[PDB]
């Protein structure tokens, strides 16, 4: 039961854009070493074929004509030692890969194998051919029972992840014939200086790479999407009673559990890194990078023999917030999984709104690619609003010791 | 006189040839999700083929060849391996001919009942049931049609179609002739890595035109152009000019268009000998006399004067250079000492629409029809060449100025037009 | 009268068209180093083919189809896996045209800068340099030249190239037209294994034949046949006569011609309502006063008579139905009663040189001109069907008594012909 | 540095032979199950392309068309235990195997190398589709260095070795330009009745095969094909002083010589079978099996002790014919190599008569196929017509203990 018979073909704007350059920012920059991959799962494709799907990219990379443009590299007037890239908006194209599987869907989703977003997501990077590298890759795999599963493999240098699901929303909103929310792109983002050469703690400085924005990590690690229940968010408040605090009870309770599930497996978290999607600091554009970088110390009981309460009022009230150092750094960064695990917080952003003629998403996960070797914890929305889908990096090894010490807490 | 009168008079009636009008034509415009754009196709050709030798080429032909960002290729090259099957171009032969024809009777009011005679070209697809007779299929045309099929004449074949109807629309009386002139470039494609046969690829683009001729009476309150003149001159009898443009097979099997290194002297003397044979033709009486008031000063005077090549731009309102590459209409350009806003539909025909094979000449008569630069009383001239080594001419006449709106295919994008083109298109 | 006879003898002689004669023609007859017998074939064909119901299939067809031991395939046919090559397919038609043009200009005196029209058809093989310009490029032509290329159009191309030089005849006087009908079978081998397919592969063999016609008067009492009439008719715009003989792809990816299984109902409907047009043109009116006549006698008297078609044998004297198999001349001789000897060309035609594909009314044009039964005012009735079932028909008429050794492709077999064709070549 | 790039194709009669139905005799059935590969090494192939070659192959085969016929069956009206076989004339064809090799043709001519015309000559039989089994092959070998190397598999149903011979070599001079002698297939062969079921002790009586005219060898066979000079040739006739018999010391030396070669492995080979292909008990027709097949009794001492002379003097007055009754036995034979060790007499045989042009051979040898398990040796005329050309066909468990033997006599 793999996925077979794979047929690249590529979708331009409508509209000629012409000698445009795309100048990215500074925090642009510093998530580029990173992939977002996503699957979004459907339970009939009756009426969905390669051609009703490919057509309406047509307009709808008009709007999003950075999406199409290719990367760059700027001269060097004087010292010659920086060179700032830029998408250069040349409509190139963002690769459609049609693709079928013999499998049940309703059977490999339910499977809980480790590794099922490598083979529906098109494993691709801004790889050795640096200048000829497509920001964005479609997976269009059909079943054998009938089913779609939309493998959206994101570039996360020219977008963020909110700023992804609402870039596939506008062309699902195009294809089911309605009217898209206008994009904004026309503030050109300008590099700031401010001379912070210091590296902050939350990163990990990796060494200055030029033609392949990908950190191996050594450790060969898989996308294991585990999910977080009803029932189980109720038995994560009974704790939280006889005190009162700020800790929002649906993120900062199951990263909590990740996190003491992950350091009784490894010798010492000490650290971590919180990298809220927050919609409050979002700008208007729709290709930015607004995301809230920062690290919590423990400043006392180790993580591995703690309560989960003590982690989550740990995790929300002494976060120390780091996203202008980020921004503001030289050389190369490595967020998600470099220093420290990551804690993603991708659980405002509506994922299921994905509505192709007027079929709700059965199943939708979001996968990663690009991450260091420490791990990452995507903590996403379910069908339904009330359950939450974790979906943890990690390198393999420790993936099927995290399934016995999370089964005594999820029942 | 008064009875030596009808004996002239029914002479000269009846052995005049008849005239051949031009009803209306149309032309296919590709569709916005068919376009290939330079970086789309030098990313193709980058994970196709591995030798950079094979790519390097392909870029320093495609940067200098003058085309734009709107040209378009079928729904089969967009995939990165292309896969020309039969069916996969037969379903390209079904779009951009019976959508032209659907514009054509539409502006006309063609009944498909009143269509004689129909001339279709194609060079490289020809099926064993014709596009001729798919054209019969589809419409429900008569069974007593006159239907040809011409098919391996080249890039040339849109005015032996054109001679063709003009031929048999003088033996038969009171007809219509329709004329496709197309190029399928789904089986044009090439395979291998032979840098000869690597400039098809990067030229050849989509259109076809579909054509009404007719040589009835009531056709003159309502017909746009009369023919006037349809010159053909074959160099296939020399060696070098017949294995020019060729077909063959590489060493790994696959086919194409193998063309030679002298391409650029051969359609040069294939140009001075058309040129040549339509001199008389068409030149003023005022210009045709360096035949027997100058070159009488030649002979005995010098063996050799101050080179004067008669400038046509007196016979001549309006050019129609066959969009080939752009090496060949600098070349016409410096020859017949042509301004720059005489070609100009030849430069732009190549820059929007590519080089379609067959049918370049209708997109770049649209193109002046477009402009409202399509006066009453003007000449047309339009210059093809082909494979044998063909040059085939045919020179119109406007009957009526044509309006401004024409809904061709140029009405989307005319307010845009004439553009700058570079040298070199930057990569 | 004494004066009013310019104006009749005038206006007549100007209104009647240009006469168009046959001077000569020239049928390749292929060696006997390429014969393939019926057991070879079936050799051949056990060899490359693994299955046991495609091989019991072509023997049924081979074995009923009525051809003999001296039909002939050419070289790249004649290797256990057939190797069909481009540069191997068009060597082939620099064999069957250069020497049937060759023995054309020895047999007139025919200057090869004489010829002014040149028409070449040929069904499936077609280069970018067409057929017609590689006899423009081998004999010298001239460069004014009016060159077609018909092709796709079939089997029955062989009398559209007639009536196309016919019409390019009445416009350019005092002309020449050659005429070349082929068929290359290298590039027409099925590789595959579909059993609608195969039929191709089992009846068409080699075979070309060049014509010549002119219609000047220095030629009328030089030529053999004044053409009388050409009546075309193409059924096409049926949708089940279109896909009847059709050019598809197989599973595998092997192009063939695809016969449907309702061939002889279709064949049978082109056929008759060819002969229905042409009927009112060659019948004599004291048998055409049966139908003006006896119709009268079924709207008031009684709808449903005994049948009565009209005998085509008090209209014409040869008969020269086209050999596209044995299921088709027995069809047209049951229904139309024909005698032994009418269908006799058209059989011994397809035993010895099998069905090739347009130029088989030649090759049974020159078995009545071996055999002595050509005299002077007989007229030859010539009948083809083709792939989207254009179903032409020509009718020549003999101008002068052809002597008994005529130097064609028969005068080496004659003396042996009309032999007995078994009903099933038992093996 | 072996053949490859075979293509087959073949040649028919130029004229059509109509349904003529070629009978053969009851000497052509003993000798059904046997083939001739036959070798003709050329020095320089130029101008000899694979077209004039092939083109007097077409008047060739016509006035030899049994040769391009096909094996049938008739019908037995009585009873129907035996159907005679015949070969029926319809021009089916004579196969021609294009290959080539890029070995020096005079390096592999003196290889001494077991199994070398098995590469050459196109290995077939009459087999398993008996009525479309070709009864000629001819395999054209262009060599590296310019060599040509014709290889004749030919079926011992239709015709003899002399047979073979001057039907090639009727064929090399209708392709020099010569014009060759009359063939003769005039007076049809008709079986004669003689009721004899005593099977022959110089033939071993195989069992009743039906579609496959080979008896395949429980031991596997090779040609090793070596060289006997002129300088041994008159060493052999030295122990034939004091005594003046009809030891013809061509053949009965060497075939003697190699008989004691082969007993000195064996354990007692008191038995051969002369095979002598005469030529003046051939008949005028030109396609007959007019052999002389016959046994050599010892009748007392073992051939391994004692001395050639004494053999060759055995092998000369002592042969007891039995040609007439292998002929008209009803099962089938096995000739060579069945019941004894099998010595061929192809010495007064034209081989090297297939002047193509005006090219004599440089080396042509003559094997076979279908041999049986106790051997044949087929003594052929050398290039120069002075020593004798040996082709020893053995098992292959009984080469390597011959080449060692066979050289004290040699040198």
């Amino acid at each position: 039961g793999a996925v077979h018979g794979h047929r690249l073909s590529t979708v331009v704007p409508s509209s000629v854009t012409g000698e445009v350059d795309y100048a990215l920012a500074d925090a642009d920059l510093a998530f580029k070493l990173h992939y977002l991959r996503g699957v979004y799962y459907y339970r009939s494709g009756d009426g969905l074929a390669t051609k009703v799907l490919k057509d309406p990219m047509f307009p709808w990379l008009d709007d999003h004509f950075p999406v199409a443009g290719r990367v760059r590299r700027a001269e060097a007037e004087g010292d010659g030692a920086p060179r700032r890239p830029y998408i250069k908006c040349n409509d190139c194209g963002v690769r459609i890969v049609e693709a079928r599987c013999d499998r049940d869907m309703a059977e490999w989703i339910r499977d809980a194998a480790p590794g099922r977003i490598r083979q529906l997501c098109y494993d691709k990077v801004l790889g050795p051919e640096l200048f000829f590298s497509p920001l964005l890759y479609v997976q269009i795999t059909n079943f054998k029972c009938g089913g779609l599963a939309l493998g959206f493999s994101w570039a996360h240098l020219i977008g963020d992840i909110p700023s992804a699901a609402t870039c596939f929303n506008k062309w699902a909103q195009i294809l089911s014939g309605k009217k898209p929310e206008a994009t904004v792109l026309t503030p050109p983002n300008q590099p700031l200086q401010g001379q912070s050469p210091a590296a902050p703690r939350s990163v990990k400085q990796v060494g200055p790479m030029e033609d392949l924005w990908l950190v191996p990590a050594g450790r060969d690690m898989a996308c294991y999407s585990f999910h977080v229940s009803d029932a189980v968010l109720k038995k994560l408040h009974q704790q939280q009673n006889g005190r009162q605090d700020a800790a929002a009870g649906t993120f900062e309770l199951v990263s909590a559990l990740v996190w003491q599930a992950v350091a009784k497996i490894r010798g010492d978290v000490d650290t971590v890194t919180v990298v809220r999607a927050d919609a409050a600091a979002r700008s208007g554009k729709s290709l930015a990078n607004e995301m809230k970088v920062g690290y919590v110390e423990s400043a006392g009981s180790s993580p591995a023999k703690t309560d989960v309460a003590e982690l989550a009022a740990l995790l929300a009230k002494n976060v120390v917030d780091e996203t202008a150092a980020v921004a503001a750094f030289q050389g190369d960064v490595l967020v998600y999984g470099g220093a420290n695990l990551t804690l993603v917080d991708m659980e405002q952003v509506d994922l299921y709104g994905l509505e192709i003629k007027g079929q709700r998403p059965v199943y939708v996960e979001y996968g990663m690619d690009g991450v260091g070797d420490e791990g990452a914890v995507l903590v996403q929305p379910d069908a339904d609003g009330r359950g939450r889908l974790v979906t943890v990096v990690l390198p393999g090894d420790e993936i099927d010791s995290l399934r016995a010490a999370l089964g005594s807490a999820l029942h | 006189s008064a009875f030596l009168v009808v004996f002239v008079g029914t002479v000269y009636v009846m052995s005049r040839p008849r005239p051949v009008y031009l009803v209306d034509y149309a032309c296919y415009k590709p569709p916005a999700s068919c376009r290939v754009p330079f970086a789309t196709f030098m990313e193709h050709t980058r994970l196709i083929s591995d030798d950079d030798k094979s790519v390097r080429f392909q870029t320093r032909i495609l940067e200098r060849s003058g085309l734009g960002e709107d040209t378009c290729l079928p729904p089969a090259n967009h995939y990165i391996p292309p896969n020309p099957s039969m069916e996969a171009s037969r379903a390209e032969a079904q779009l951009v001919i019976f959508s032209a024809i659907d514009d054509l009777v539409r502006r006309t009011g063609l009944k498909p009942k009143d269509i004689d005679i129909l001339v279709v070209n194609c060079s490289l697809f020809s099926p064993t049931p014709s596009l001729s007779a798919m054209i019969i299929n589809k419409y429900k045309l008569r069974s007593n049609i006159r239907s040809f099929n011409l098919s391996g004449m080249g890039c040339s074949a849109g005015l032996i179609s054109i001679d063709l109807a003009r031929d048999m629309l003088q033996v038969h009386p009171n007809s219509n002739a329709l004329v496709v002139s197309t190029e399928i470039i789904t089986p044009n494609f090439y395979q291998g890595s032979r840098r000869d046969m690597l400039l098809p690829n990067c030229l050849f683009r989509m259109g076809a035109a579909a054509i009404l001729l007719s040589n009835r009476r009531r056709e003159a309150r309502r017909a746009k152009y009369r023919l006037v003149h349809v010159v053909r001159t074959h160099k296939g009898a020399d060696d070098r000019a017949y294995r020019c443009v060729y077909e063959e097979e590489d060493e790994q099997g696959f086919s194409g268009i193998s063309l030679s290194k002298e391409l650029m002297a051969i359609a040069g003397d294939a140009l001075k000998s058309n040129i040549t044979t339509i001199g008389p033709l068409v030149l003023p009486m005022s210009e045709q006399l360096l035949f027997f008031f100058r070159l009488v000063g030649r002979k005995l005077v010098n063996k050799g004067w101050r080179p004067y090549i008669p400038d046509f731009k007196l016979a001549f309102e309006h050019f129609c250079i066959h969009a080939g590459g752009r090496a060949v209409i600098d070349e016409l350009q410096k020859n017949l000492q042509l301004s720059p806003r005489h070609v100009e539909a030849s430069r732009m025909t190549l820059h929007r629409f590519g080089n379609t094979s067959s049918s370049s000449l209708w997109y770049e008569l649209a193109y002046i029809e477009a402009k409202g630069r399509m006066r009453r009383g003007d000449r047309v001239w339009q210059i093809g060449f082909g494979s044998g080594f063909k040059c085939n001419s045919a020179v119109w006449k406007c009957l009526r100025s044509i309006k401004t709106p024409t809904n061709g295919p140029w009405d989307d994008c005319i307010h845009r037009y004439p553009v700058d083109v570079p040298e070199v298109v930057k990569l």
